This record gives C-alpha cells, structure tokens and sequence, in this order.
C-alpha cells in the first residue's frame, strides 16, 4: 500500500502443506521497508520467470 | 555578413586576471515539494545515562 507518498511492504516466509487453495490458520505479516517515493498508483502487474 | 558561430572558446589563462581567471562555480538548488522530504542534515547525538 501507498499513504501519503510513503509506499509500505510487510512480508514474511512460512511452510504449508497445500492440501486447498488456502490454510485455514493465522500467521501475523511483519513489516520489511517503507519507501517515501511521493507518487500516484492505481494499478500494478505480476512478474514471472 | 551577421551570421557568426555562436559557441566561443574562452580565454581562461596564467595571464588573466582575478575578473578573467576561471572560476568552478556550483549553484545549489532545493526544492520543497508536496512529496515527502528525502534529504536532510546531519543529526548530533551523545553517551547513554
């Protein structure tokens, strides 16, 4: 997410067994950086290799 | 007749005087933006009590 030009990541890394689409569990996301970029977003795009 | 290369080399040498001599000049330009702040002086600090 983007707030006031500050754009936040937060993340982490779990195991699963993926039995369905997803876990019916809870896990908290810790935060990684916050960038003060200052621009507009509204819309975005996946990379694969 | 009047038409003349604009560019003109200059004339910076030993023999010029103060007002002739080059002179390394740097401008320093700021800006103050409705995006957030990106550069600011060094903050001072001391021991732990």
């Amino acid at each position: 997410k983007n707030i006031d030009g500050y754009f936040k990541i937060y993340s982490k890394h779990t195991p699963i067994n993926l039995v369905r689409d997803l876990p019916q569990g809870f896990s908290a996301l810790e935060p990684l950086v916050d960038l003060p970029i200052g621009i507009n977003i509204t819309r975005f795009q996946t990379l694969l290799a | 007749f009047n038409c003349y290369f604009p560019l003109q080399s200059y004339g910076f040498q030993p023999t010029n005087g103060v007002g002739y001599q080059p002179y390394r000049v740097v401008v320093l330009s700021f800006e103050l933006l409705h995006a957030p702040a990106t550069v600011c002086g060094p903050k001072k600090s001391t021991n732990l009590v």
